[PDB]
């Protein structure tokens, strides 16, 4: 399921912020506007297992260029809350659930 | 400084995120990144190669205030003598050219006075200051409306 | 008939033109 | 002035101060009388300072007012008006 | 020797030696008691 | 008439008497300090030899000895480099896997938690990554172990000591006489042949024997420690014969003029090495051989002692035409009696040369694994650009100094200089017009694009998709360059550089080394901006030089000197009328121009050149080619360049790049601090210091040396120094953090 | 319109009539339920006038006329 | 506690920050060899961090909602170690410096050329003078009482 990092108006938000996806699918975080954008998975309030580095980006990496995607396969029952380390203070916090 | 403090505190309170200000206010990099750089995305995106929105007028003013202020640095750094000599050579050139020496100035051109130059530089500095900050504040608060 | 259409040029082009001409004449000549 | 190396004399101050015209023609009119007799007759009413100034100012003003108050839609998008529904603000609107 | 002493006490040289000594002293104090934010002895 | 060695014995006896007396050179300074201003003066005129005395011989001796001292300093700096590379570096680990390990040759002791700066650079090493590009130089030279680096460091230390001793000995024991310094024919002959030509021949000889066989072994995949030592390749010649068969005959092709047989290692290929991403070493060796021949020939031009040769006076005085009277007659006497004239000419030439060096060095990378080391490329380009700009501004400074001080038509009269001084008004007026015209059309187009974009009229913009301003001439020239090999230059296989065209992208280790650079409307606009800035700074400097002696405002400006605050508030105000103030303004404009140039280089490289190659050959550029469409407006430069790329530096806190963020903020601070000096005057500060001094007098703690406020000229100098430091340092931190995090 | 729902409508300062505007600019600047490009007031006059008692456009017109008379006086 | 803060020893965000810092430091350690110089340095840094956090908890600092220590300077006797006794120490040292410098200035003020002894420090005299700053608190007090600290006639 594709979600764009940052709004067209330069807003620092995900497009849609809340993703309700089915298992067997992988999210692609494509860059839109306001990049460099980073997607980091919480590590907390996260189901059972799932190690953080598997779905996180290094807390010191950033996607560049207008059209760059980050690929995460997920596939684990529960909900995952993700956020953007640089713009987490501007409300760039999202959430993906797999039911 | 007063208005930076007020605006950052209130923009973080209006988001229910007073913590963020509490963490990032203690050091100056927090002010530079979490306030100026962070709250300045929609404003600078007011218009871009993919179109414009209602904030473009501010994005333009934001740049306008940056220009005025910068040209203020001119009158504040460069002083009179250089400009006086430049104007002297300009007067020579105008008086020595065909078809335009038929037109004659009536008040002898001169460089701005020292006090006048200081005043003009200060006026540019202040106008640019005010315009750029007003653009930033209105665009960032109105961009989120919260 | 659109009142703004008549006035915006009137105050932005005609008025500054006439005012600048008149003030240049006043400031720039011996009395 | 100009006797040998002298470049100054009170008798002729104009020459001394270089008050010449580098390119003045001092030649008769290159136009034949007939053309001038037309131009000076049809362009006569525009050679008064106050009259020309007042006429130019008011005529240009009226021309601008007429051309701006009666502009067609393909001219100025400002007065053609919006053609799309309006969007809502983040919470206002 | 005497002139060497004289030049060795001139403002710049004396200041640099004094500040090098002060920097070394502070560096060693921090090394022995690093991360000190309060005075706990009394 | 003859060229010979002339010296004087024991002119100054080494001692410590003058060390104890601050400012022996100036009598009033020698007397002692009355006020704090004295102190500043003592430094402001430390190296102004021509003002402490008037004898040319003493000035020349001091200049020669100071040259020796500076050469010693440079040698010490190089020895430090080599030692740090030898001991505190991961050079061998990087040598084993270049693309894998990030070069580093500096570690920090763990004292106050600063050990965070010892980042993970790879190769089992923790340190500070270096962008000086020394590792590439050492690899290109054939250095494989740290023993060689240690030996080079020790040798450089010894040569620094030798330079220092030479300076002492030549100033205090054997000081050359004036006729020795004034012998320019032999000096030119030796420098052209003895220094440049012979040095290039020596370096070519090294490359043939050490660089070529060692780099061939390294590129063949042999582990660095298993390679034969560089000296073995000289003892046993079959070692070289294996790599290049033509070494078998040995020199006989060179003496029978069968030079074609040397085509094995002396080639004219061009382009880049697909394995290392640098120039073919067999091309560089041939380069240096040809350069050696050319310079050894050119250094045989001027007559010294055996009749054959050229008299520089004859060449100069033989040139003159109807438009310049007797031009070039008298210039020889001007250039052999004034040091400032020579200094200005040489400074201008060296600045231009450094700029050209930057351009050519990022055009075709000459060192292996340098093209894909993006941080090194960016840092080298920016560094050389700044050095060249500063040297060019110094050229104007010293031309004005000469004009004020050493220019004298009564004894040393020159015709061309007289004519220039006689139509300076026309020169400056036309230059002013050109500056205005360029400023309106270069920057005005940017403002037009910005306004159109803000008004929602992209069809009216000056862009590649609306109104195109295509640089047809540059496109044609680079197209002619692309077609050059095989057509107009048959002996070359690949074009001079891969920026010309022809496709043939070159990549190394999954990273793009180089590929054709396209020129469009944005390139046209930025190039015209460059022209505008260069012309304005030239206007400032040239106006400072030409009007240094007199003008229609102050007809006796020379009598005031090269450096002085003003001539009072008369005539409406005569602030900053001196030539020094013109240099002071030229510094600001040079900063502006160079900042724009480096910004253009960085953004263009990131957008259209640097990037990552993939399996299918799809190049993903660091910035996805947004320069062509975003650089045509000021808002794009503020958003897609500054805002977007500042994220790397501002986030650096908590990591090994935190020092870059600290320097970013500190440079901002120092720059803003400079405005304190640039905007105020010394009268207010003196009045405030009066109250401070009174407060001190109230407690019997007032200094005996009265504390005066800084002089006007010193205020200007401090302001410009702080401005330049802050701006250049913030750009330095920004570039380094951005390219190290993203590169 | 603002007095009907003060919290969910942006107050308008004055209309824009700029012949330099492009079509997308005209589209983007028409807000607040107006028929053309307008400016959203931030001086806070709407809230102030609402609190003191002004409700209709007639009251504003009367105030404007009274103040013109006052300036003339 | 004071100002709504809680002691760092029993605070939770303080412990969370401590754990996160150690986790970040350890993340780098696992990359290198177990007993190499970089590994030893990283281990030393981790031990230093643990000791620092334990000491901060030990001294009884106050931690806010951010989980960082906060300094109370109102004068509460439970926190004199945060600003008041360091403040007294600074005042002592700074008065030492100022008194020594003033003594030097007064001593050299009687020569025909006092400026000579100001750009070239007369170290012999300075070494004798520097030790007066041990007792400057008394010298300055009696200097004020005796009425010659402040230059009269001014
Ligand atoms: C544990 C429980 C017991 C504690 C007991 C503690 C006692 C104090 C600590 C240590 C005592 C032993 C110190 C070493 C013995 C020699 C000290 C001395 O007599 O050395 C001699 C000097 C001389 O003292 C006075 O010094 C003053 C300044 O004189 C000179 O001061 C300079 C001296 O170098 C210069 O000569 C200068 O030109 C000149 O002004 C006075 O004018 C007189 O000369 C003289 O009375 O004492 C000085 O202060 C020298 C500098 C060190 C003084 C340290 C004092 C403590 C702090
Ligand atoms: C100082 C108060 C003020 C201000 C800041 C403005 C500002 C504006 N008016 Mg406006 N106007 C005002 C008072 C004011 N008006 C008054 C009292 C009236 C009569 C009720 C009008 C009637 C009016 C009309 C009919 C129109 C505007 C329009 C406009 C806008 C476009 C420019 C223009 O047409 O010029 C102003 C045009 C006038 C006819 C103004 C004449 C009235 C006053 C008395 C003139 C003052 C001149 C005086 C010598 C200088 C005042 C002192 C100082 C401010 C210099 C602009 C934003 C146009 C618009 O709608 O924008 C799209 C438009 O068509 N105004
Ligand atoms: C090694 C012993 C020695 C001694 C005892 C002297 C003694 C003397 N020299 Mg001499 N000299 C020496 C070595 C020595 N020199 C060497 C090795 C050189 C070659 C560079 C020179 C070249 C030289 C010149 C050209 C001149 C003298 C002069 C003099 C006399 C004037 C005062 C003086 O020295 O300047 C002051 C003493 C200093 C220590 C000044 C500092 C200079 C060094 C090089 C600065 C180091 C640069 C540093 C790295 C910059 C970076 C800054 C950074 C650290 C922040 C004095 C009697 C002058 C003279 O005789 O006047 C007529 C004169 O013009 N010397
Ligand atoms: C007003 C500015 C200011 C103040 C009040 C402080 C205060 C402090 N800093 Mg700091 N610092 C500052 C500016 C400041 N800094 C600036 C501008 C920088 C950038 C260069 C730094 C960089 C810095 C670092 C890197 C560190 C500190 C540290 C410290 C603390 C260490 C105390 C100590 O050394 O043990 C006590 C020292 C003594 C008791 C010495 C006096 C004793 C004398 C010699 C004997 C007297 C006998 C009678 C302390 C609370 C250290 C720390 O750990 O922070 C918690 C530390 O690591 N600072
Ligand atoms: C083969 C002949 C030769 C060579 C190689 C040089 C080389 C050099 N000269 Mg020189 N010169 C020469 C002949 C030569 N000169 C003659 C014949 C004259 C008289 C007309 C001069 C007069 C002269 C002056 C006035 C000056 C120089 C300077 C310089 C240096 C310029 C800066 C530089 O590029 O550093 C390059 C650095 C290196 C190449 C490192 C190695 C340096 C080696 C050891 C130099 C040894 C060459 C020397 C001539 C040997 C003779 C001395 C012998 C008794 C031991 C450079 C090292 C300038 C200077 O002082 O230097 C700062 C300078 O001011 N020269
Ligand atoms: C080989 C190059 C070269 C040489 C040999 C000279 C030589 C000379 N210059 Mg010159 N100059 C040069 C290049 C050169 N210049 C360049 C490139 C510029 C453009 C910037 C200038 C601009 C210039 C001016 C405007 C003037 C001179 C002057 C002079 C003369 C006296 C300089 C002096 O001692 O004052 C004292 C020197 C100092 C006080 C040192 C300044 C220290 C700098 C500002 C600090 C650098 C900061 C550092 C890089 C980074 C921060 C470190 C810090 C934080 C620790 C002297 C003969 C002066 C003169 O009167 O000519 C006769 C003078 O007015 N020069
Ligand atoms: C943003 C700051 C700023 C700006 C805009 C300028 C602009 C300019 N400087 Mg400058 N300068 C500055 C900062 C600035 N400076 C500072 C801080 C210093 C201190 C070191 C200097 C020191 C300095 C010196 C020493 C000199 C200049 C010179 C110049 C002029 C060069 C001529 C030119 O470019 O032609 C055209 C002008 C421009 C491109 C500027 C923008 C013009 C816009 C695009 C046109 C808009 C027109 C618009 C339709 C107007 C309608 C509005 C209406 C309501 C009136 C130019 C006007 C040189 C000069 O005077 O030339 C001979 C000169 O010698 N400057
Ligand atoms: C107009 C621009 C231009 C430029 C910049 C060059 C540049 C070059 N040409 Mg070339 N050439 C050109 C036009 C040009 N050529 C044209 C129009 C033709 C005819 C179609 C040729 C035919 C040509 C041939 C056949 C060869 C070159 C070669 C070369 C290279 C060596 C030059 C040389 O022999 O030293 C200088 C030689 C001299 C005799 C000095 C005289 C200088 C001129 C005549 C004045 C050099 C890079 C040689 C090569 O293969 O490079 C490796 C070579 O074999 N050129
Ligand atoms: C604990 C912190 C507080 C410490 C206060 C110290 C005592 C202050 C009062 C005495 C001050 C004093 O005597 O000097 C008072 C000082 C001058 O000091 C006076 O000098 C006179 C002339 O030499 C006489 O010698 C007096 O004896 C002397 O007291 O002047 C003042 O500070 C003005 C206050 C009113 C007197
Ligand atoms: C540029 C400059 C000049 C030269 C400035 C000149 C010659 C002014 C030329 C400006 C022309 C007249 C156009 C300006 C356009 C203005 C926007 C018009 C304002 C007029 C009224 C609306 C007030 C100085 O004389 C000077 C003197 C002392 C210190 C610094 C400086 C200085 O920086
Ligand atoms: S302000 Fe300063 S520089 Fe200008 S005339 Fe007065 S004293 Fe001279
Ligand atoms: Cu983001």
């Amino acid at each position: 399921v594709e979600v764009l990092l940052g709004a067209s108006d330069g807003g620092l938000a995900f497009v849609p912020s809340s993703l309700e996806v089915s298992a067997g699918e992988t999210i692609v975080f494509k860059n839109n506007a306001g990049f460099p954008h980073n997607v980091v998975f919480d590590e907390d309030e996260i189901p059972a297992g799932v190690d953080a580095s598997k779905i996180s980006m290094p807390e010191e990496d950033l996607l560049n260029a207008p059209g760059e995607t980050y690929s995460v396969k997920l596939d684990a029952k529960g909900t995952y809350k993700f956020y953007c380390s640089p713009h987490q203070g501007a409300g760039m916090v999202g959430q993906v659930t797999v039911n | 400084w007063v208005t930076f403090y007020w605006h950052w505190k209130h923009i973080t309170l209006w988001q229910g995120n007073v913590s963020q200000f509490n963490e990032s206010s203690t050091y100056l990099m927090g002010w530079l990144r979490d306030y100026l750089w962070l709250n300045s995305s929609q404003l600078i995106n007011g218009y871009n190669p993919f179109g414009m929105n209602s904030l473009s007028v501010w994005a333009w003013m934001f740049l306008f205030g940056h220009l005025v202020w910068a040209t203020g640095f001119m009158f504040l750094i460069s002083w009179r003598g250089y400009w006086q000599e430049l104007i002297e050579t300009l007067a020579w050139a105008h008086e020595r050219t065909p078809l335009a020496n038929l037109i004659r100035w009536r008040d002898k051109p001169v460089a701005l006075s020292i006090v006048q130059a200081r005043l003009v530089g200060l006026v540019h500095f202040s106008v640019g200051y005010i315009f750029t900050y007003a653009a930033f504040l209105i665009a960032s608060t109105s961009g989120k409306f919260g | 008939i659109n009142l703004p259409s008549l006035f915006v040029p009137l105050v932005g082009l005609l008025f500054p033109a006439v005012a600048m001409a008149s003030l240049f004449l006043h400031v720039e000549k011996r009395l | 002035y100009g006797d040998k190396s002298v470049y100054f004399d009170l008798e002729d101050l104009g020459n001394t101060t270089g008050q010449w015209d580098l390119y003045g023609s001092d030649a008769p009119s290159p136009y034949n009388s007939l053309q001038s007799k037309f131009f000076e007759t049809f362009a006569a009413p525009f050679t008064k300072r106050g009259l020309l100034l007042k006429f130019l100012i008011l005529g240009g003003g009226s021309t601008l007012a007429y051309f701006s108050a009666t502009a067609s839609g393909d001219i100025l998008p400002i007065k053609k008006g919006p053609q799309l529904p309006p969007q809502l603000g983040p919470r206002l609107g | 020797m005497r002139d060497l002493k004289t030049y060795l006490s001139v403002a710049p040289v004396a200041s640099t030696l004094w500040f090098a000594a002060l920097a070394g002293l502070l560096i060693e104090i921090n090394r022995f008691f690093p991360d000190a934010l309060t005075f706990p002895f009394f | 008439p003859e060229v010979k060695i002339l010296v004087d014995r024991d002119p100054i006896k080494t001692s410590f008497e003058q060390w104890a007396k601050p400012g022996h050179f100036s009598r009033t300074i020698a007397k002692g300090p009355d006020t704090t201003t004295w102190i500043w003066n003592l430094h402001a005129d430390a190296h102004d030899f021509d003002s402490h005395t008037s004898d040319l011989e003493e000035i020349s001796r001091k200049v020669f000895s100071a040259h020796f001292g500076q050469l010693s300093i440079i040698f010490l700096w190089l020895s430090g480099m080599y030692f740090h590379g030898a001991r505190f570096s991961n050079y061998e680990a990087w040598l084993n896997d270049p693309t894998h390990i990030r070069p580093s040759a500096q570690v920090v002791w763990p004292i106050v938690g600063q050990e965070i700066l010892n980042g993970d650079v790879g190769g089992g090493f923790r340190g500070i990554q270096i962008t000086s590009g020394f590792f590439q130089i050492w690899r290109a030279s054939g250095i494989t172990s740290e023993l060689q680096l240690y030996c080079t460091a020790i040798g450089a230390l010894v040569f620094a000591a030798l330079m220092l001793f030479a300076g002492w000995f030549h100033y205090h024991k054997a000081a050359p006489k004036l006729v020795w310094f004034q012998d320019v024919e032999s000096m030119l002959n030796h420098h052209l042949a003895g220094l440049l030509g012979l040095g290039s021949l020596s370096w070519a000889g090294h490359q043939v024997h050490v660089s070529l066989p060692i780099n061939q072994f390294l590129n063949a995949g042999v582990d660095p420690k298993e390679i034969p030592l560089p000296h073995e390749f000289i003892l046993n010649r079959d070692l070289l014969a294996q790599l290049y068969p033509s070494f078998a005959e040995g020199a006989t092709p060179f003496f029978t003029l069968n030079w074609s047989k040397y085509a094995d290692f002396l080639t004219f290929r061009g382009g880049l090495d697909p394995l290392t991403g640098g120039l073919w070493l067999t091309d560089i060796a041939h380069h240096h051989l040809a350069i050696a021949i050319l310079f050894l020939i050119a250094g045989h031009m001027y007559r010294t002692n055996w009749g054959i040769g050229h008299g520089i006076k004859d060449i100069l005085e033989a040139h003159k035409g109807p438009f310049t009277g007797q031009g070039h007659k008298g210039l020889y006497e001007i250039l052999t009696t004034s040091w400032h004239a020579q200094l200005s000419i040489n400074l201008a030439m060296l600045g231009s040369l450094t700029i050209i060096v930057a351009h050519h060095m990022y055009a075709m990378p000459p060192y292996p694994y340098l093209a894909t080391d993006y941080g090194t490329q960016l840092s080298l380009f920016t560094h050389h650009m700044w050095i060249g700009g500063f040297l060019i501004v110094g050229a104007a400074a010293h031309a004005a100094i000469f004009m004020v001080r050493d220019y004298d038509p009564t004894t040393r009269y020159n015709d061309l200089l007289d004519r220039v001084l006689r139509h300076r008004d026309a020169i400056i007026s036309h230059l002013n017009w050109v500056c205005i015209f360029l400023g309106f059309h270069s920057f005005g187009l940017y403002i037009h694009n910005d306004t159109m974009s803000a008004l929602g009229r992209p069809q009216d913009m000056f862009s590649d998709t609306a109104i195109q301003l295509q640089p047809v001439f540059a496109q044609w020239i680079q197209n002619t360059h692309a077609l050059a090999p095989g057509t107009t230059a048959p002996g070359a296989t690949t074009s001079t550089s891969l920026t010309w065209g022809g496709g043939d992208l070159v990549s190394v280790g999954g990273k793009v080394a180089l590929l054709p650079i396209p020129l469009g409307t944005a390139d046209f606009l930025v190039h015209h901006i460059h022209a505008f800035t260069i012309h304005v700074t030239v206007l400032i400097l040239l106006k400072g030089v030409l009007f240094a002696r007199s003008s229609r405002l102050i007809p006796d400006k020379a009598n005031l000197g090269f450096r002085f605050p003003c001539d009072g508030p008369g005539r409406g105000g005569t602030c900053q009328v001196s030539a020094w103030d013109h240099v002071f303004l030229g510094l600001f404009w040079m900063y502006n121009a160079i900042s724009v140039v480096i910004f253009h280089f960085s953004w263009k490289m990131q957008s259209d050149v640097w990037g990552s190659i993939n399996d299918q050959g799809v190049v993903t550029h660091i910035t996805g080619g947004n320069f062509a469409q975003s650089s045509i407006t000021i808002n794009g430069w503020l958003r897609d360049f500054l805002w977007a790329q500042a994220s790397q530096v501002i986030q650096s806190y908590g990591s090994s790049l935190s020092a870059y963020g600290l320097f970013f903020l500190g440079a901002h601070f120092v720059w803003a601090f400079s405005l304190m000096f640039l905007f105020s005057g010394r009268g207010y500060w003196q009045e405030l210091i009066e109250s401070i001094v009174w407060a001190h007098n109230k407690l019997k703690v007032a200094p005996a040396t009265q504390p005066r406020a800084l002089s006007i000229v010193q205020g200007r100098a401090v302001g410009v120094t702080h401005y330049l430091l802050g701006g250049i340092a913030t750009t330095w931190a920004f570039f380094l953090a951005r390219i190290i995090a993203v590169g | 319109a603002w007095v009907q729902d003060p919290l969910h409508v942006r107050p308008i300062a004055h209309a824009i009539w700029d012949p330099h505007f492009g079509q997308p600019a005209v589209e983007a600047f028409t807000r607040g339920g107006a028929l053309g490009p307008v400016n959203i007031a931030y001086s806070g006059v709407y809230q102030w006038w609402y609190t003191i008692g002004l409700r209709t456009n007639e009251d504003l017109y009367t105030g404007a006329i009274f103040l013109l008379f006052l300036s003339f006086i | 506690d004071i100002a709504g803060l809680t002691p760092c020893k029993d605070s939770k965000q303080f412990a969370k920050r401590e754990k996160q810092s150690i986790k970040k430091l350890e993340s780098s350690l696992k990359l290198y060899a177990p007993d190499s110089a970089p590994a030893l340095a990283i281990n030393a840094t981790i031990e230093k961090t643990k000791r620092r956090f334990d000491n901060y908890g030990k001294q009884g600092l106050l931690c806010g909602a951010d989980g960082l220590p906060h300094l109370i300077v109102s004068g509460d006797q439970r926190h004199w170690g945060e600003f008041i006794t360091p403040g007294i120490l600074f005042l002592y040292i700074a008065g030492w410096i100022g008194w020594v410098g003033r003594s030097y200035l007064i001593a050299i003020r009687d020569d025909k050329k006092p400026t000579q002894k100001e750009i070239i420090i007369d170290v012999p005299l300075a070494t004798g003078l520097v030790f007066r700053g041990f007792s400057w608190p008394i010298a300055a007090y009696r200097e004020l009482l005796n009425g010659e600290l402040v230059a009269k006639d001014v």
